[PDB]
RNA sequence: GAAUACUGCCAGCUGGGACUGAGGACUGCGACGUAAGUCAAGGAUGCUGGCAUAAUGGUUAUAUGCCGCCCGUCUUGAAAC
RNA sequence: AAAUAUGUAAGAAGUCCUUGUUACUUAAUUGAACGUGGACAUUUGAAUGAAGAGCUUUUAGUGGGCCAUUUUUGGUAAGCA
């Protein structure tokens, strides 16, 4: 018959990696979580207890509630046709923050920063993004550069 | 088509722990301005490490043949894949500019060897200076001293369906 | 051919020209279609928009709810506009002198207005004594207290009251209720 | 109150300082565009007798032009074609050039023909076909009215005005874009140029970057 | 109630551009260029000519 | 007589007729499943802060 | 030292042909005019001829050109041998 | 160890400053959570588009499918599964 365990298919994905098995070092065990942190999900093998199936490896979600050991993940799951909302209640080696949202933490403080700085002119602040504009007009010289001419090259076997 | 032939030149992207790359240069035969630069940029990936994300095209110019109304030899060295597999030639075409020299080229290989223009690979087109370079006889041919002949058997389209006499191939 | 990114031809889904067909209703209408149009002030719209409304979209207002609503501050001497019916209370005692603006009154809830020292006032003269909705206060009574609402969206840990004709023990109590019998919903 | 002498004269004197804005700044935009291309010219030559290169401005303005139809349509360039408005056969659309805009037109390459319009195309196009979005419906241009009443928040005044903001691609450019209907435009005139369409222009077909060769093929069809 | 085109029509074309009058007058659409003598670097034809 | 056993062909289309809408988020989610002790003191903190604001605006 | 080709622009001029004439007092934006006013400026008017009847037209039969498989049903699929 | 697909974030329900509550927590006004008062507004925090956005009730038919490109399993293969 068919197989659909609650670990089934998770070969590679609860492996440990290569040359850093053993046990975990302390720093997922001295980092602090609060209510409303933002936190990826990657299962660590070498702890079976508090572990989350196998949907939930490399999910994003927020925490909502912490406890002794572990810290409850709110994640959304698409179920048909639309998202519900998941509970989960992992061990702190199975989830580390996401340095997404520390990024944006940082935009945000050096962006009030400018404002700051920039609202004793009236300068014309422009905060938000730009992407990628196209590359404007520059003079390229020969000296030293001459072109060098190239063609395309016959064939031949190379064995 | 009918085509052109342009040089261009263009480098990679500038970085700061290299400004001013080596700007390299190629001659291309093509319709247009777009197709010229799409072949740079072939023959580039074919050569070196770049690609036209990681590089640009610093100048585009049209060469127009120096004397279009000197008569000259041309020998044209040509890769082309066939079906099942890749070979050089060598190929000779008395004409009177690069252009239409290389259009009767890809003529010729088009209908001798069904090679399309994704196939073939113009190598390098060169004039021979001299004759007696001269390496194949349907050019040789017509290099000879008084060379005249005559055209036999002419025939003259008309432009009514109705002829009223017999028509005659003297020409 | 047109790549469509929505729904061809679909009406607003809003009710217009109400589907009754009271002529003094119409009349009503077509006065507050008229201040809607013209008066550009929103309390026309609103009223408008609420003449149109079905049974159950206007609920009956009670005077404890317009008490309630008068006790609020700044607003004692407000006129109370309520586009439906107005129910009286005998879980109040005492009544303000209001003047309360409606379609319809029940007999106790006219006697108990009057009796106050208030009144009782149709949408005409609600219309030709504040035609931009001045010191207006506009009520609305709760449409979720409905009997019908209490079986809507029932399922499996809902809360949601199943539709049963006969009550009691042996009526839907057993087996998917109780863990005893089974489960528990 | 006769109210039909005096406030028409006071209507036809504001429309004349109107219209004596709108003659100045033509003039203003005639001279900044004829200055620019003359010191683009101006700037090859002297590179090309110094010696060096004129790597002039990548292109900050697109026209895209849809050439599918609308039947077997993978979603998600669908999807970016709804995006960029191009719901119609031969439907046409400015884009900002960016590289947020330039890989949407990598993913929809094989069913558009998008490149550099110039100042003439552009000028034809808002001239004949010109046609604003004024609370979800198409009103045809035809007076600068029109447009100093929905674009005269951010400062356009007047179709050159308009035809200024769309070419140099300059603050309002989002505004004054979505307020333009996407081009209605026809079949070429004299034809596609090619016996079959749906090859790379590179290729011998029509869809993709015809990069400066779009002006001929929208003046066709315009 | 009917759409008028410019580029026809010079009524709503002096409608639509009270410039195009003195562009017509000037005429702006054939201006003649200064002339400059500048000639390119002898690098540049060089490289151009190279095979 | 055999039958087809299953696909997902059509799916994706039904679902995205009028489908993958995002749940409403809200300000104040619900506090089931938060540990009890937290929540045992958060009603005496909100009740005396409560407390605290009517005394002040009394 | 020129010309010409190629490509591109003109709010340059101009000839022929086809289809359409919706709307129905005025209002608007304009142009030419010092002004009166005029105009190709928010949709066709002016002049003329023949006929005033089966002439146009409608209907119907036939002929010609091109097209057109038998309906209803079950079915993934029916003109179905 | 790719390519293609895939999770999250791109603010006002935000950030910063000050100090109130508690029976939780700490050696400790230490912290946790929710707060009072104050400051930061249209470039309010990338692009593009929005055709309205959100929500509810009720009920029909359907629950034999098949084909094409690409990936792919059994089979010598199949208009096969
Ligand atoms: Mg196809
Ligand atoms: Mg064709």
């Amino acid at each position: 018959g068919k197989s659909h365990g609650y670990r089934s298919r998770t070969r590679y994905m609860f492996q440990r990696d290569f040359r850093k098995h053993g046990a975990v070092h302390l720093s997922t065990y001295l980092k602090v979580y609060k209510v409303g942190d933002i936190v990826d999900i990657k299962a660590n093998g070498s702890i079976q207890k508090g572990m989350p199936h196998k949907f939930y490896q490399g999910k994003t979600g927020v925490v909502y509630n912490v406890t002794k050991s572990s810290v409850g993940v709110i994640i959304n799951k698409m179920v048909g046709n639309r998202y519900l909302e998941k509970r989960l209640n992992l061990r702190v080696e199975h989830i580390k923050h996401s340095k997404c949202r520390q990024e944006f933490l940082e935009r945000v403080k050096a962006n009030a920063a400018k404002r700051a700085e920039a609202k004793a002119q009236g300068v014309a602040v422009q905060l938000k993004r730009q992407p990628a504009q196209p590359r404007e007009s520059r003079i390229v010289s020969t000296e030293g550069n001459v072109p060098q001419t190239l063609a395309p090259v016959p064939y031949e076997t190379f064995i | 088509a009918h085509f052109k032939e342009y040089q261009v030149i263009g480098r990679r992207l500038p970085t700061e722990s290299v400004p001013e790359p080596k700007l390299f240069r190629m001659r291309i035969f093509a319709s247009n301005e777009v197709i010229a630069k799409s072949r740079y940029w072939y023959f580039l990936q074919k050569l070196h490490k770049v690609k036209k994300a990681s590089g640009e095209i610093v100048s585009i110019n049209q060469i127009n043949e120096a004397h279009p109304t000197k008569v000259k030899n041309f020998g044209v060295w040509v890769r082309y894949d066939s079906r099942s597999g890749t070979h050089n030639m060598y190929k000779e075409i008395r004409d009177v500019s690069r252009v239409a020299a290389v259009e009767t080229l890809y003529q010729d290989m088009a209908a001798r060897h069904r090679a399309r223009f994704r196939s073939i690979h113009i190598l390098k087109v060169a004039e021979i200076e001299k004759t007696a370079d001269v390496k194949r006889q349907y050019v040789k041919q017509f290099l000879t001293k008084d060379l005249k002949f005559p055209l036999p058997h002419r025939v003259q389209k008309s432009t009514k369906t109705f002829s009223y006499k017999r028509p005659s191939t003297f020409y | 051919g047109i790549d469509h990114t929505s729904k061809q031809h679909k009406r607003s889904g809003h009710r217009t020209a109400p589907k009754s067909d009271n002529v003094y209703l119409k009349l009503l209408v077509k006065l507050y279609t008229f201040l809607a149009r013209r008066t550009d002030a929103p309390f026309n719209k609103v009223v408008l928009k609420a003449l149109f409304l079905s049974k159950i979209n206007r609920p009956p207002v009670s005077v404890s709810r317009i008490a309630r609503a008068l006790k609020q501050e700044g607003a004692a001497n407000k006129t109370v506009v309520v586009v439906g019916t107005v129910t009286d209370d005998a879980r109040i005692f005492e009544f303000p002198k209001t003047t309360v603006a409606a379609l319809r009154f029940t007999a106790g809830a006219r006697a108990k207005i009057v009796k106050a020292g208030g009144e009782c006032i149709t949408l005409d003269q609600l219309a030709v004594r504040a035609p931009k909705g001045q010191n207006t206060l506009i009520l609305r009574g709760p449409r979720n207290s409905r009997e019908a609402v209490r079986h809507f969206g029932m399922g499996p840990h809902k809360g949601k009251a199943p539709r049963i004709l006969s009550t009691g023990r042996k009526f839907e109590r057993a087996r998917g209720r109780r863990r005893s019998k089974g489960f528990k919903v | 109150a006769e109210q039909v002498a005096a406030e028409r004269a006071a209507r036809k004197a504001a429309n004349k300082e109107k219209r004596a804005i709108i003659l100045e700044r033509n003039a203003a935009y005639q001279k900044e565009y004829e200055t620019a291309e003359r010191n683009i010219i101006q700037a090859k030559r002297d590179a090309k007798a110094a010696g060096s290169y004129y790597v002039e401005a990548q292109h900050k303005l697109v026209f895209v032009v849809r050439i599918k139809g609308i039947n077997k349509i993978p979603p998600k360039p669908r999807k970016v074609l709804q995006l960029l408005r191009l719901t119609r056969i031969n439907s046409g659309t400015f884009v900002k050039v960016t590289k947020a805009t330039l890989e949407l037109l990598k993913l929809i390459e094989p069913y558009v023909a998008y490149g550099y319009p110039s100042y003439s195309t552009i000028r034809q196009l808002v001239y004949k076909r010109g046609f604003g979005k004024i609370n979800k419906q198409r009103v045809p241009l035809s007076d600068n009215a029109i447009i100093e009443a929905n674009l005269g928040k951010y400062g356009i005044l007047s179709i050159d005005d308009l035809i200024h903001e769309i070419i140099t691609v300059g603050p309002h450019f989002k505004q004054a874009n979505n307020f333009l209907w996407p081009f209605k435009l026809s079949n070429p005139s004299g034809g596609w140029g090619v016996p079959r369409k749906f090859k790379h222009f590179i290729q011998g077909g029509s869809f993709g970057n015809r990069e400066e060769f779009i002006n001929k093929l929208v003046k066709s069809m315009n | 109630v009917l759409k008028k085109n410019p580029l026809k029509n010079k009524q709503v074309l002096l409608r639509l551009n009270p410039y195009a009058k003195v562009f017509a007058a000037e005429k702006l659409g054939s201006k003649k260029a200064e002339k400059t003598g500048t000639k390119p670097a002898a690098v540049f034809t060089e490289t151009l000519k190279h095979d | 007589a055999k039958s087809k056993n299953h696909t997902a062909h059509n799916q994706t289309r039904k679902a995205h007729r009028n489908g993958i809408k995002k749940p409403k988020t809200y300000k104040y989610p619900s506090l089931k499943g938060v540990d009890p002790k937290f929540r045992r003191n958060h009603k005496h903190a909100l009740h005396g802060t409560a407390k605290a604001l009517a005394a002040a605006k009394k």
